[PDB]
């Protein structure tokens, strides 16, 4: 069709947004707190 | 912030007397220094 629109932007490897999902799969629970889990405390309850 | 909250501890027996003490760890943290203000040298002569 010579008036349809082709696709454009395919030239800039590596682009930010499949960094930015390659970040998301290959590196879950990033930024969770787990230092609860190695936590020798007794005590794991608040309180005043 | 908490280490431990206020516990008991058992002391040792060295006689016919019965001993413990109360320990208590923390610190206080405040993150933002410059969302808080007070007020110096008031001046109230209520008890007279």
């Amino acid at each position: 069709d010579p008036n349809e629109e082709p696709p454009t932007g395919s030239g800039n490897g590596e682009t930010a947004s499949q960094v930015e999902l390659y970040i998301d799969l290959t590196k879950p629970l990033e930024g969770a707190d787990f230092r609860r889990y190695e936590s020798p405390n007794p005590s794991t309850i608040t309180l005043p | 912030k908490q280490l431990t909250p206020m516990m008991k501890m058992d002391l040792a027996t060295l006689g016919p007397v019965i001993r413990w003490m109360i320990l208590m760890y923390g610190v206080p943290v405040m993150y933002a220094p410059k969302k808080f203000m007070k007020y110096t040298n008031i001046k109230a002569d209520v008890p007279g």
